[PDB]
């Protein structure tokens, strides 16, 4: 109901479901990811991937203290509704 | 000496869009994103361009764009690239395959939002460029591969890899080829 979907593409890939609900510090347990169903504070759900770099792509200039650069929301919602709406969401939580 | 710094070529898929955008000398610092001024100068925008043959998927893809990328020519001819868009970009640089220890062109280089990386360094580029060449000029006593030491490709929004869907960069939906003209100077230079 207002949890909303999002995704991160770095070192690898991992979409999870974001509850504005938990993020009440921090280090909050806000986001789970759709394959482990673990709960991560969003800068750790930023270095959580299943997929392994294909090494042959170099990866330059991450850091997961710029995890607000790297996170968005899920493609599911692109071209749809709800796109626009659940970006200020984003936004307002990339914001605390 | 140069005119322009360096000049720009828009693509998308194998098609170009747009005309060449060319950096004057005075403009050490050039912004390409997806918005719509078509002024020139110091600004090379995407968001206006048509082009007849472009896809669903070709928009889609335009929308990440954003703010795009800056490309900043430092002191002595060296490039950095920052990414101000909030995808990340893709770079092909001989000078980050040779930092990072893979064979020339057998790498692609993401670059992260927010991220400020160095992509070319000019003296390195003449260096191999005059020693490739008085070498194999001696060896008998690439220049269609030397002239790629002077150029950088770029792909916002979607790498190409074995290793992804796509397998050349001409198969991604939005993205650059620049020429350095210093850098071409020097090797037209070593070719005489
Ligand atoms: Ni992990
Ligand atoms: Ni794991």
């Amino acid at each position: 109901g207002s949890a909303f979907e999002v995704e991160h593409e770095c070192l690898g890939k991992c979409q999870g479901l974001f509850a504005p609900q938990f993020y009440v510090q921090p280090d909050a347990p806000c986001i789970q990811c759709l394959e482990c169903c673990g709960m991560f504070a969003p800068q750790t759900f930023v270095m959580h991937s299943h997929r392994s770099p294909d090494k042959r792509t170099c990866h330059w200039g991450f850091e997961s203290a710029k995890w607000h650069c790297y996170l968005h929301v899920n493609q599911k919602y692109l071209g749809t509704p709800e796109e626009k709406k659940l970006k200020i969401i984003l936004e307002e939580m990339k914001e605390k | 000496a140069p005119e322009y710094w360096c000049s720009i070529a828009y693509f998308e898929m194998d098609v170009q869009v747009g005309e060449t955008f060319k950096v004057p000398s005075s403009c050490p610092i050039v912004t390409v994103d997806g918005y719509v001024d078509p002024s020139g100068g110091d600004r090379f925008c995407l968001g206006q361009l048509s082009n007849v043959h472009r896809t669903e998927a070709i928009e889609r893809a335009r929308l990440h764009i954003g703010k795009g990328v800056q490309l900043e020519c430092k002191g002595e001819g060296d490039v950095w690239v920052r990414c101000l868009s909030d995808h990340a970009v893709f770079v092909q640089s001989y000078y980050l395959d040779r930092e990072a220890g893979r064979a020339p062109g057998d790498a692609v280089h993401k670059i992260y939002p927010s991220a400020y990386i160095k992509v070319f360094d000019l003296r390195q580029c003449h260096r191999q460029m005059q020693q490739q060449a008085a070498t194999a000029q001696a060896a008998a006593a690439g220049v269609d591969d030397l002239r790629r030491l002077c150029i950088l490709r770029m792909s916002f929004v979607k790498g190409w890899g074995p290793d992804y869907p796509r397998q050349s960069i001409k198969e991604t939906p939005c993205w650059i080829e620049i020429h350095l003209h210093r850098a071409l100077q020097l090797l037209d230079e070593v070719l005489h």
